[PDB]
RNA sequence: UUUGCUCCACACAAUAUAGAUGGAUACGAAUAAGGCGUCCUUGUGGCGUCGCUGAACCAUAGCAGGCUACGAAUUGCAAUGUCAUUUUGCGUGGGGAUAAAUCAUUUGUAUACGACUUAGA
RNA sequence: AGAACUGGCGAUGCGGGAUGAACCGAACGUAGAGUUAAGGUGCCGGAAUACACGCUCAUCAGACACCACAAAAGGUGUUAG
RNA sequence: GGCCAGCAUCAGUUUUGGUGGCAGGAUAAAUCCAUAGGAAUGUAGCUUGCCUCGGUAAGUAUUAUAGCCUGUG
């Protein structure tokens, strides 16, 4: 009764880069309890949504929302990639968007 | 090389009791108690008797069994000294001027002062440890007696003396006084 | 005299007959047993009831229980599978807290929604009693 | 996946912790390490002490008051430590670093509360025994902290009211047990033993 | 490497004056027939009048070993170059197979004297048959009776970073 | 000149989030050692048990969650499908409180100017 | 200071060597997906506080060739022979 | 009538897993099964100071009230 949620919670650490240069089409995922890429193939084809605020309600809500969905993994360590529809900004280096589960294989 | 197994065995004599925790040991016989703390050396202590005492060090590197014999000694001291106690013997040495010596107790402890040493102002002071037990001789007169359970009290308090009744900015091979070490025994045997 | 207490530890050491619970590999969860002893660091086992082959491993990738059993340096298989049925080890091991726990977590692990949901209903109950009977 | 960790930085590796922290509160966790003066460090005093006067012979010599800042207390030196391995002059360090909170001893808000352990940082697991290792509270005190034998003070008297709550909440926890298993035997709990309860 | 064992014949080309030469044998530790062909024209052109080009390899053979479930004392003779000099060694090994005691050879030999693979050549493995012929304490410490000893400082790995409870090295 | 100010109750209006939407679940010390239970001749005691990961423990069903102690459909195959958390203004009504600083003048224990130190109903 | 062969810079950006005209890899239209090079995977920093056998405790250790320095002579300090 | 999404069936490029069949090698080697021989980090058994049914020991003994190795098949 106390919970209500469907998704599972993860961090956005930061973007796909090299040393000296990033890729902002691409974005690194990690996901909670995960921690190796096989168990991670699981969360493959997922949405995510990061979630957030701005004071100029549109359509009727303050909360907005940018969607995407989880591409492939990362090495060893249960990271993922993802790719939105619009990147994600930088700032939400240590944030917190949430996988969903919603195109499902179970 | 690392071994698999190097052991020592410790003969502890009756009624010595040696208890052991964590590495603490404790020896309790008829003349009194000590204790020691051995928590920087890996070693297990396996009981086998009443009569005597196993200890052990597995992988070694002639190291660890290297400071396993010195543990070892340490505690044969600890019992030796619960039991046949220590006696040090300092013999006095002047040339020209009687080292006075006394025992006097200050403010705080205890101390053993000296005066004369070759002719001197100064009253070099030294603190007797907290458990020995020093007297001065009876069948002679310029012999002083440190008594005790722990040598490594007793033979510092000794070096203590040996260490203050030096001789500076002169030759060594000429000046010979002080006070010196002649005899390390037991108090029994 | 009085008892000289004398208390440091007491092992799990190895040696020959001295069952070991495998803990990464392809027979993982595995139970076997250690015939000889190579060198310091690796050993070489035999479970033949659990469907293990013999071995030859490093003590990384095993966990020394505490059951054990006597057989001679060096035994073959069809030796080792005679002792351990004489000893009654898969027995002696199902017994312990800790092959319940992992029993234990093995069932949870196999759980489905229905029997987690059932779960609930039966800790509900269960604290019930016990929160009525403790005031 | 707490929102806050409290870390007992107790038997604990310098530079092993603070990569850690350095990573998780990047990441965006909340982390306090408390309890900062009784953490070790590998190497021998003296040693350590030579390597804390090499880095206090560094100092701005036109104006000194520009320079790198001695700090002597071991939260301090934690600190250093993590900004080292923080990008700190940039607002993912900063916002970062404002994430965390280093403290000697432990004050009444997380005194109260549960502390963790990084395992991959404790010295009893990562060194050899018998190798020379370095206390931080030592340290901090040989080269100018002055508020050792306060945390002290503080410390035991920590202790003693945590204790005297560990002896009320073990004699309630025997109580419980003791209430509990009458009911183990019972058709509720045989039948969740099938499930693995 | 991950090593095998290989049984290489090779033969010195025909001709007419002697349309039947001699084979040559070698048993060869290397990780594939490739390198171990290699090897195999490294020693014989060390011995005898002959290279690749004028000569053949007959059958490339591996050796598996017979009793791979057996603990055995291999003594191992060997040669290696240092960076002033060349010396010849003994050492002793206990492991199940030949080609394992090779691989933890070349290790300990790369460990103590900084010796690469293209250093060393290994003249001679014997599995000694017998516990008297052994000289090397580091193996005669395990030949005892009733052998056993424990780990006393144990490590249990982590996949979380965060526990909520001191460990304990007991075993 | 209760036109002003403060805290509390709620009617709220607006703004910004370095980013929870089941629970931050409390002994201490050692780690070549310990915890827990029990018995006593209460000790560095005897016995028993445990660890080998918190993979735990607790809470958890109910119109985002109800009336009694029936309804939830047609948001039509998915689109956060909002409850958080500070600050700020306004109004309602309930009490509570009634001042200093600066300039200018002056002093010289001070002083480039500021500043400092003094005095003045 | 003066020559020979090849390659390159100059005329040349790109990934790596923290940094560098010349080194390693590799030579460029605008973009997407995938795989790799040389180099690297504690954190800064994307990537294994990965596995395995050993050596070392240094009171100025040591740590990506060109490269940014090091000899003769000694040590029962240790390891193996 | 168009733009933005979702799903399905397809195509191209690609990545990641599960799984079946067949061949080769010393027609894998080993394990396992039978047999010969042998030995010790020496098992029953036999002389052994007492002492826990020979616990201890140092000798004997080559499978016996444990087993091992080698070879052959």
């Amino acid at each position: 009764a106390e919970s209500h949620r469907l998704y599972v919670k993860g961090k956005h650490l930061s973007y796909q880069r090299s040393k000296r240069v990033n890729n902002p089409n691409v974005s690194l995922i990690k996901i909670e309890g995960v921690a190796t890429p096989q168990d991670a193939q699981f969360y493959l084809g997922k949405r995510i949504a990061y979630v957030y605020r701005a004071s100029k309600e549109v359509r009727g809500s303050k909360i907005r929302v940018m969607w995407g969905k989880v591409t492939r993994t990362h090495g060893n360590s249960g990271v993922v990639r993802a790719t939105f529809r619009n990147n994600l900004p930088a700032k939400t280096f240590g944030a917190s968007v949430r996988i969903f589960l919603y195109p499902s294989n179970i | 090389m690392k071994y698999i197994q190097t052991e020592q065995q410790i003969e502890v004599p009756e009624g010595v009791t040696v208890s052991i925790k964590s590495r603490i040991v404790k020896v309790v016989g008829p003349r009194g108690t000590l204790t020691k703390n051995l928590k920087h050396i890996d070693v297990t202590f396996t009981k086998v008797n009443n009569q005597l005492i196993k200890v052990a060090v597995h992988n070694g590197g002639r190291k660890h069994v290297a400071a396993l014999r010195t543990v070892k000694s340490l505690v044969d001291n600890m019992i030796t000294g619960v039991t046949k106690g220590y006696k040090y013997k300092m013999r006095y040495v002047y040339a020209h001027f009687p080292i006075n010596v006394n025992i006097v107790e200050k403010d705080g402890a205890k101390f053993i002062e000296v005066r004369n040493f070759l002719g001197d102002k100064k009253i070099r002071n030294v603190p007797v440890r907290d458990g020995v037990t020093i007297e001065f001789s009876t069948n002679v007169k310029d012999e002083i007696v440190l008594s005790g359970n722990s040598v490594e009290d007793v033979s510092q308090n000794a070096a203590d003396l040996q260490q203050i009744c030096r001789v500076r900015n002169k030759d060594i091979r000429k000046f010979l006084d002080g006070i010196y070490v002649s005899h390390k025994g037991f108090i029994t045997e | 005299s009085t008892d000289s207490i004398v208390k440091a530890s007491n092992w799990r050491l190895v040696e020959v007959g001295r069952v070991v619970l495998i803990k990464k590999g392809q027979s993982a969860g595995k139970l076997a047993a250690i015939v000889e002893i190579i060198d310091q660091k690796k050993v070489l086992i035999d479970g033949p009831k659990a469907g293990v082959p013999r071995q030859a491993i490093n003590l990384g990738q095993v966990v020394l229980t505490p059951l054990t059993f006597a057989l001679p340096r060096g035994a073959r298989t069809a030796t080792v599978s005679k002792k351990w049925a004489a000893a009654a080890v898969c027995e002696k091991w199902a017994a312990s807290s800790w092959a319940k726990k992992i029993a234990q977590r093995e069932r949870r692990a196999a759980l489905t929604d229905f029997e987690r949901f059932q779960v609930m209903v039966l800790r509900k109950q269960k604290r019930y009693t016990v929160k009525k009977a403790l005031a | 996946s707490q929102p806050v960790v409290v870390i007992d930085a107790k038997d604990h590796l310098l530079g092993r912790l603070a990569s850690t922290i350095a990573k998780q509160v990047l990441n965006g966790q909340k982390i306090v390490v408390v309890r900062a003066e009784a953490l070790n460090i590998s190497g021998e005093f003296f040693r350590n002490k030579l390597k804390y006067h090499d880095f206090l012979r560094k100092a701005t010599a036109f104006n000194k008051t520009r320079g790198p800042f001695h700090f002597r207390a071991p939260s301090r030196i934690l600190y250093k430590a993590i900004r080292g391995m923080v990008s700190h002059k940039t607002a993912r360090g900063k916002a970062a670093l404002e994430r965390l909170k280093i403290f000697e001893g432990i004050p009444p808000p997380y005194d109260k509360k549960k502390r963790v352990v990084v395992p991959q940082a404790l010295r009893v697991l990562r060194l050899k025994p018998g190798r020379k290792y370095t206390t931080l509270g030592k340290l901090s005190t040989s080269v100018g902290w002055k508020y050792e034998d306060v945390v002290a003070k503080l410390e035991d008297k920590r202790k003693v009211r945590s204790a005297e709550y560990y002896a009320k909440k073990r004699a309630f926890t025997k109580k419980v047990s003791s209430a509990s298993a009458a009911a183990s035997e019972s058709d509720v709990a045989k039948q969740l033993a099938s499930f693995g309860y | 490497a991950h090593f095998k064992e290989y049984q290489v014949i090779g033969r010195r080309l025909p001709t007419e004056s002697v349309p039947e030469p001699k084979l040559f044998r070698m048993r060869i530790f290397a990780s594939n027939e490739v390198i171990a062909k290699s090897r195999y024209w490294y020693f014989l052109q060390k011995l005898h009048k002959v290279k690749k080009a004028s000569g053949e390899i007959v059958s490339i053979n591996q050796i598996n070993e017979a009793h791979p479930t057996k603990v055995k004392n291999f003594g191992v003779w060997v040669r290696y170059d240092s960076r002033s000099g060349t010396h010849n060694m003994y050492k002793e090994i206990r492991d199940v197979s030949r080609v394992a005691a090779v691989e933890t050879l070349y290790q300990d030999m790369a460990a103590r004297h900084r010796a690469r693979f293209r250093s060393i050549h290994i003249l001679k493995v014997a599995e000694i048959e017998k516990t008297a012929d052994v000289k090397r304490q580091y193996v005669k410490q395990f030949l005892t009776k009733d052998l056993k000893f424990p780990l006393p400082h144990r490590v249990q790995k982590s996949t979380k970073t965060f526990s909520y409870k001191r460990p304990s090295t007991f075993y």
